[PDB]
């Protein structure tokens, strides 16, 4: 049985997520051939299918509310995001103090869009507006550039990454 | 885009805001002209007090005496300490 | 002085920022009001840990002792399996005329962090009654303890009297 | 001997408690004029009935503290009480 | 210390205008316990349920 | 045009984000407000990782910053293609090699190490102070 | 007793100081009555010094007697919650001079600092209420590059007092605006200070029935009622 | 002793309820939520005829609410048993319907956390103890609060009413408890001499004594006349008396504490009111801690008050809820 | 002291909006609002620079403390064209690569801050007081480009809000630019932006930040 | 190290066996931040004008904003005697729970 979490794990942004990690892997792996080269002129490939058990997906279980688990996930989904700008090894502390600043950013948005829903002033948002307001008053400036980071992380960084890795195995043809 | 406006309430609160923001700032502020060993109070003492706390950044009255410039660079028995811990860092390896 | 430290603590912070020489009095007033600040935070650490209904001292109990003192958060103390005390003071020491502990951690790849399994999760939870006395004494079910190895588990300050009808 | 040593070093940590070198006493502007206020109306209203002085200073008339020019960051001053 | 506490109290009452009977009444009504009340959950045979008319207590 | 937020949840009715539903799921109910609509979930999915993106990405540039290596690889990036392309079949080596082996034994032993004291100041610009020392005493 | 692998690697130093400790290092207080009441009172600046007395005496500043009056001049200031509006230039230096004599600079008060203090209660409550703002609506032409009116209440300066709390003084004034901004709707907020009372619900008494005329004291509460 | 024990909560549940005919319990967990378990094994889904849909669920027979964005502290049931109200970290006390499972109504006065709510005995209007060492006094239809309850040093950390709810009784971490006018809102009464932050409070039945356990394992009554001590119970161990629970009619103290012991205590020993001593010898008496292996200053010595202790192997007793039929339940979670 | 850049205060005010011969207090106060603002950013670069180890403050170095702004790095790109490879880049994580008045108006861009020599500003700014090393490759012109970058935003933004206080003037009862436009326009570009705050917004203490620098 | 068996010395003073092993690790990172911060602000206060009045206004500036407040009694009794002068309202009188009105409830809202 499927769990919940490994639903949308090939859905656009996940697959996209994973060819610019891909990419940053398999052009990180020439620039060791082309070293190699200068040496003599003196890679564990990503998993996303990783469920828990059987075991534990039955409903005598509280596999959706504990701490751990989700703590996990978080931690996957953002050792995810750090190494698409280029990190390849981290200090498990780094990592801790990552998720943890994640966690709180996302509570803080469920907090303001909680605080705008149940106000009791005589001046309270409609359905559109507490949702921009919520995203204005912590992150995003506007609703737009969203719209923004999926054009600027998977619509211009995997062309960039493809023309390197172009660029780089017409090098290694024309080297040897 | 539209115009806010206030109302009474609103501002008791902030006008009691303001007067407490007041005597907060000038009783710190004349804790620190007693500290430069004056007795007038000058403007270099709010500027100061202003910048350091409540980083409020008002172009300059007397900001060019309150601006003072360390590099917080460490001692030297704390850089020898650190060149301790990264040898002992590159030794475990 | 007080507890904390004459020098041999506040005055290595002294030296980070880049201060060569101050005076013992500064370091001693200076530690002082520290190691209050440190009281400070403990007692609403404990009484955090009486209302959250434990013993231990956890680390989201000073941690929300934080958070009412206003106190700038303290991150990374919390990590994947959250065990009660995870043990983790594997702290070096390096040597000189003095002690110095610098708290060495071990690198480690991406693809060794996304490509881990999910660890275990328990079920979620349930009751279960019995009776813990019937007319004043009891009833000596397998749910009921001995009341002779409470002597051999327990010192009496942390059991009570023990008395039976 | 241990023994001794460990018992007189509990001692000591038994012994120390830290006070703050500097604490701010939550208070207000508006209460603090307004008890001045209310104080020097029905100070200036009444008498004293001295034994052989009244408290207060120069249109004050009351409990007036005695601060000193220099030790400003002393913690405690005389204050006026009638003396008989 | 505690009767330091005691002239104290006393020198309370005499300036803040207790006459000395009742100062001494006072201090005696303080010192006895609380009697017995026969109706003390309010028996159903003496005892009344408490009015529902709609103020709030006043002791 | 600015994307208004009718379109972004329609988007997102089509392209889920890398946080999944559960792990919202589990934040909603541990801040409350228990909502059922996805796209909002998907869109507070996709603010979260936009915030992340953007303070790993500032601490990658503190840590590429403050390596002496990274600086002088982006300074003699192409004056060492040169030595690279003048790097030809095997007569031709003799000229080269006076400065390739100690950037080899650097730039081939470096790999970046996201760091407590570089994170540290990279979210000490969004406004935290992360102070950890560096010995214990 | 019991802690002698604990309380041995402590080196000799640190026992050896650590077997000194007392209670009695101070001068200070503790008691928090006291604290208060020293909060409290107001204090004047006096002389014993005779280094500080000459000093005081050739600048021209004054004996204690005019820093009392101008203790009392400060504090009789009309503050700015009895008067509605932002301080003026004289409010600010009487103001400041009444402290400046409580905490016990004798000296002269500046003619800038006061434009200083201006534009400080400025930015001040211009960020409290900017970020109350930008709460209550979502300017979509601002914070971009390509509805009607509304009135801040109470309640939504109190909302944006916490999902913002670090824009303030942290003093009185936030702890009333957190226990005493939020009103209930039987809290009879367009008032007089005084007709919140029981008795102006249940009848004017009239007056002069009697020789004597003593009356009681439900009528002085009518009496001050009007006043 | 009818003994509730909670499995597989991973120390993270809080202080939890029992309600009145005791067919719903109401636990507060760390995660924010409150857990609502049927003791009854009964459906919990309040069909009321209308069966449109919706078997596809899964019911355990207990309901989650999730309103809170804090911890929750604390819990009360209505008298009238159709109401739930909890008390948070996040500075709200939230009011839920027990037959529809829905928050209703959020109560925002408080500025710290919260720690110890509590309704009133005719369900009129509920008192609150926070950590900014003051009580507020509140109504169910008012969101904002009615009295404020202040004169203690540290923070409040009990609270209860008098059983006409006239009075309130607040215990804070100061040592020392305070009765507090409900209209006028100034304190009465100052109870001073404990040695411990004052954790559970409860005032008899009879209303004349009142009772309070600290952290420190001792209880002690005062009378609410003389406001001095009448006398003290010695025999739970030097740690926190979580909960505690009065007999319905006399005067029987039933303390729940941390020490995984459920004690049994007579009132009415050494004052002047004997409460009819049996005429006419035991074996075990004043041998147990006659035995004193760990020593004599290492040790309790118990007052001639207590009469009965009932441990539970390792589960710590949150609750104790003495019902009508001289029948108490007491609540806890099973530790490791 | 101060009062030394004066002319080129007015050249570089001219360029913006209208000039209409600005009073000595507007140009004071733009002068130490810039004399501040290079102060900090050699403070910070110099703290940047320091920790790589290298007193020499190198020409990216100061890049690095605006390099959010894409736009403006490139016009400083665009700018260093003219003459006659960022270390945070997305190419450069990995080891290897491969292989009648218009003439007024345009004299008036022309002129610049440190453009004839860097003497009067050396001692002006204080280059030696705070740097540790030598800086002097390319840092100069760098801090000539964004002194003339602080002036010409400050005073469009100090334009902007003259025109909108003299809207409200006249809505409220129905030439230059003073001291209270120079700060206001300083408030204006002193504020912290969202992103920038959203990690300290629900806990509640006093937020300490850096000089925001254009 | 040190400062961890001292501050298990410590923590044991106050009647705390049971803990992590974290906390004094919290404990000891809160005590360098603190003494870092009120260090460098004295370094500029000393610049300004070392000694201990120097650390005392530093630690005066951030007292003000962060820890517990000093002696909060009498502020607290002024301001439960503002709150304290209106007397309660009407109550029911039908042995129940009373919400308030509908808009005041969390209920006519919408998603």
């Amino acid at each position: 049985k499927q769990s919940r979490f490994l639903a949308n794990k090939d859905l656009g942004l996940t697959p996209k997520m994973n060819q610019n990690i891909t990419l940053i892997q398999q052009i990180r792996h020439i620039c060791h051939k082309i070293s190699l080269i200068r040496m003599l002129q003196s890679y564990t490939i990503i998993d996303d299918s990783l469920d828990i058990d059987p075991v534990s997906q039955l409903p005598t279980h509280d596999y959706k509310n504990n701490r751990e688990l989700i703590w996990k996930f978080m931690h996957k989904n953002i050792s995810k995001v750090a190494m698409a700008n280029g990190f390849e090894t981290a200090h498990p502390s780094a990592i801790n103090m990552l998720t943890e600043i994640a966690g709180d950013y996302l509570s803080n948005l469920i907090k303001t869009l909680k605080l705008h829903h149940e106000t009791n002033s005589l001046n309270r948002g409609t359905n559109v507006e507490m949702l921009q307001t919520t995203l204005l008053e912590n992150g995003i400036n506007r609703p737009d550039d969203l719209f923004s980071y999926v054009e600027s992380e998977f619509g211009k960084k995997t062309k960039k990454l493809q023309d390197i890795k172009q660029k780089l195995e017409s090098f290694l043809r024309a080297l040897l | 885009d539209g115009e806010t406006v206030i109302d009474g309430d609103v501002e008791e609160l902030l006008l009691d805001l303001a007067d407490d923001f007041v005597t907060n700032v000038t009783a710190f502020s004349c804790r620190l002209a007693k500290h430069r060993k004056s007795d007038n109070l000058e403007a270099r003492d709010i500027q100061l007090h202003l910048e350091r706390n409540w980083n409020i950044r008002i172009p300059g009255y007397s900001a060019d005496e309150i601006r003072s410039t360390r590099k917080w660079n460490p001692s030297q028995n704390y850089n020898q300490k650190l060149q301790s811990i990264t040898s002992d860092k590159v030794a475990a390896a | 002085y007080t507890i904390w430290s004459p020098q041999d603590t506040v005055k290595d912070v002294a030296e980070s920022l880049g201060l060569e020489n101050i005076n013992d009095d500064v370091l001693k007033a200076l530690a002082m009001d520290v190691e209050y600040r440190i009281l400070e935070i403990i007692e609403q650490a404990v009484k955090f840990k009486r209302h959250s209904k434990r013993d231990v001292l956890t680390t989201d109990d000073v941690s929300k002792a934080l958070r009412v003192l206003n106190v700038e958060p303290l991150y990374g103390y919390y990590d994947g399996s959250e065990v009660n005390k995870a043990v983790s003071f594997s702290k070096v020491n390096t040597s000189g005329g003095q002690s110095v502990y610098y708290l060495d951690e071990e690198e480690v790849d991406f693809d060794r962090l996304i490509n881990e399994p999910l660890p275990q999760v328990p079920r979620l939870p349930t009751f279960t009654t019995h009776w813990l006395a019937v007319e004043g004494v009891q009833p000596a079910i397998i749910q009921n303890p001995n009341l002779n190895d409470i002597r051999v588990s327990q010192p009496p300050f942390i059991r009570g009297a023990i008395v039976t009808a | 001997t241990p023994e001794e040593e460990t018992t007189q070093v509990l001692n000591g940590v038994s012994r120390s408690f830290p006070l703050p070198l500097e604490s701010t006493v939550l208070s207000s502007v508006r209460y603090r004029t307004k008890y001045f206020r209310m104080r020097e109306m029905f100070a200036s209203s009444f008498s004293v009935k001295p034994g052989y002085t009244s408290p207060g200073y120069g249109a004050i008339h009351s409990r007036v503290g005695c601060l000193d020019l220099d030790r400003t960051t002393d913690y405690k001053f005389r204050v006026r009480t009638p003396q008989p | 210390s505690a009767s330091d506490l005691n002239r104290i109290v006393l020198e309370y009452l005499n300036k803040k205008g207790y006459h000395r009977t009742e100062a001494m009444l006072r201090a005696e009504s303080g010192r006895t316990l609380t009697p017995q009340n026969k109706q003390s959950p309010a028996n159903t045979k003496t005892g009344k349920f408490p009015e529902q008319s709609s103020i709030p207590p006043n002791p | 045009k600015d994307k208004t937020l009718e379109e972004i949840l329609e988007m997102m009715d089509s392209t889920p984000p890398i946080i999944p539903d559960a792990v919202i799921d589990y934040y909603l109910t541990k801040n409350g407000f228990n909502v059922a609509d996805v796209r909002v979930k998907r869109l507070l999915a996709l603010a979260t990782q936009k915030f992340v993106s953007d303070i790993a990405k500032d601490a990658y540039e503190y840590s590429r910053i403050r390596s002496s290596v990274a600086v002088s690889n982006a300074n003699n990036s192409q004056a060492r293609a040169r030595q690279l392309l003048q790097g030809q079949q095997q007569p031709g080596v003799q000229q080269i090699s006076q400065q390739q082996h100690q950037q080899n034994e650097k730039t081939t032993a470096s790999k970046v190490v996201l760091t407590v004291n570089d994170l540290s100041s990279a979210v000490a610009e969004y406004g935290l102070n992360i102070g950890r020392p560096d010995f214990y005493r | 007793y019991k802690k002698i692998v604990m309380s041995l690697p402590l080196n000799d130093r640190n026992r050896l100081k650590m077997i000194t400790k007392e209670a009695g290092k101070r001068g200070f207080i503790f008691c928090s009555v006291f604290q208060a009441r020293l909060n409290n009172i107001p204090k004047i600046p006096i002389v014993t010094n005779p280094e500080s007395l000459k000093r005081v005496k050739s600048n021209n500043l004054k004996t204690p007697l005019e820093w009392s009056q101008d203790i009392m001049n400060g504090f009789n200031v009309p503050l700015a919650s009895e008067s509605h509006s932002l301080p003026d230039t004289d409010s600010f230096y009487l103001r400041m001079v009444g402290i400046a004599r409580e905490h016990g600079l004798v000296g002269t008060v500046d003619a800038r600092c006061v434009e200083l203090i201006s534009l400080a209660l400025d930015q001040y409550l211009k960020n409290i209420i900017e970020f109350t703002i930008d709460t209550v609506r979502y300017r979509r032409k601002k914070y971009s590059d390509y509805s009607g009116l509304y009135k801040s209440v109470s309640e939504m300066a109190a909302d944006k007092r916490d999902a913002k709390i670090k824009q303030l003084d942290d003093d009185k004034n936030e702890d009333e605006c957190a226990d005493e901004a939020k009103s209930i709707n039987n809290g009879n907020n367009s008032s007089k200070d005084d007709i919140g009372d029981i008795s102006m619900s249940s009848a004017v008494n009239e007056e002069l029935h009697e020789n004597r005329t003593i009356s009681l004291t439900n009528e002085d509460i009518y009496d001050s009622l009007s006043i | 002793v009818c003994m509730y024990t909670f499995q597989n909560t991973n120390k993270d549940m809080s202080c939890l309820d029992f309600s009145d005919d005791c067919r719903i319990a109401a636990a507060g967990f760390q995660d924010s939520y409150i857990k609502i378990w049927s003791l009854d094994g009964s459906s919990l889904n309040n069909p009321n005829i209308a069966l449109n849909n919706n078997d596809k669920d899964e019911d355990p027979t207990c309901k989650t609410l999730v309103g809170h964005s804090g911890t929750v502290y604390s819990t009360s049931f209505s008298p009238d048993n159709k109401y739930l109200l909890s008390g948070s970290e996040d500075k709200t006390v939230r009011l839920w319907s027990m037959d529809t499972h829905t928050a209703l109504v959020s109560y925002k006065g408080h500025n710290h956390p919260v720690w110890d709510v509590s309704f009133s005995p005719l369900g009129h209007y509920f008192a609150t103890a926070s950590h900014d060492q003051t009580a507020r006094l509140w109504s169910c239809d008012h969101i904002y609060p009615l009295r404020i309850f202040a004169g203690h040093l540290n923070d409040v950390d009990c609270v209860s009413f008098h059983p006409n709810g006239c009075y309130v009784f607040t215990g804070s971490s100061d040592k020392t408890c305070r009765m507090w006018d409900v209209s006028t809102g100034d304190s009465v009464r100052l109870f001073l001499g404990h040695t411990a932050p004052v954790i559970s409070i409860a005032v008899c039945p009879d209303g004349r004594w009142l009772s309070t356990g600290s952290e420190d394992g001792i209880i002690n009554v005062w009378d609410i006349g003389t406001g001095k001590r009448l006398k003290q119970m010695r025999g739970h161990g030097k740690n926190a008396i979580y909960s505690l629970s009065y007999s319905k009619e006399g005067n029987v103290l039933i303390s729940g504490g941390a020490d995984h012991t459920v004690r049994v205590w007579d009132l009415k020993k050494a004052t002047t009111e004997p409460s009819a001593e049996p005429d006419e010898g035991d074996v075990t008496a004043s041998i147990n801690q006659d035995i004193k292996e760990y020593g004599r200053r290492r040790t309790v010595i118990p007052t001639s008050d207590l009469v009965a202790s009932f441990y539970t192997k390792k589960t710590p007793v949150f609750k104790v809820k003495f019902s009508r039929s001289n029948l108490a339940l007491a609540g806890g979670a099973f530790r490791p | 002291d101060k009062h030394k850049y004066r002319v080129e205060i007015q050249q570089m005010m001219f360029v913006s909006g209208e000039i209409n011969d600005p009073p000595v207090e507007t140009t004071s106060l733009i002068e130490d609002i810039v004399r501040g603002q290079v102060i900090e950013i050699l403070l910070q670069s110099n703290k940047t620079a320091h920790l790589r180890g290298s007193r020499s403050i190198l020409p990216e170095d100061v890049i690095f403390l605006i390099r959010h702004d894409k736009a403006k790095v490139n016009r400083l790109r665009t700018y260093l064209s003219w003459k006659d490879k960022l270390p945070w880049e997305l190419q450069f994580m990995f080891n290897e690569h491969p292989l009648e008045e218009y003439v007024h108006w345009s004299d008036c861009r022309q002129a610049s801050f440190t453009f004839r020599k860097n003497k009067r500003f050396k001692d002006w700014s204080g280059i030696s007081q705070l740097t540790e090393g030598k800086p002097h490759d390319d840092v100069i012109d760098i801090l000539g480009f964004l002194t003339f970058e602080i002036v010409c935003s400050l005073t469009e933004t100090a334009l902007k809000i003259k025109q909108r206080e003299q809207v409200l003037q006249t809505q409220k009862d129905k030439n230059p630019l003073k001291p209270r436009h120079i700060e206001e326009a300083w408030r204006v570009l002193q504020t912290i932006d969202m992103r920038h705050r959203a990690l300290t917004n629900f806990k509640g203490g006093r937020l300490s930040s850096k000089p925001i620098i254009m | 190290p040190r400062d961890v068996r001292l501050l298990h010395l410590l923590l044991a003073s106050q009647s705390i066996h049971q803990y992590e092993d974290q906390v004094p690790l919290q404990l000891m990172d809160f005590a360098h931040r603190y003494t870092q911060g009120v260090l460098k602000d004295a370094l500029v206060y000393n610049d300004y004008a070392l000694g201990v009045e120097d650390i005392r206004l530093a630690i005066a500036a951030r007292t003000q904003y962060q820890f517990k407040p000093t002696a909060p009694k009498e502020l607290m009794l002024q301001l439960a005697a503002e709150r304290n002068k209106k007397a309660l309202p009407q109550v029911m009188g039908t042995w129940g729970v009373r919400l308030p009105p509908e808009k005041y409830c969390l209920t006519a809202k919408e998603w």
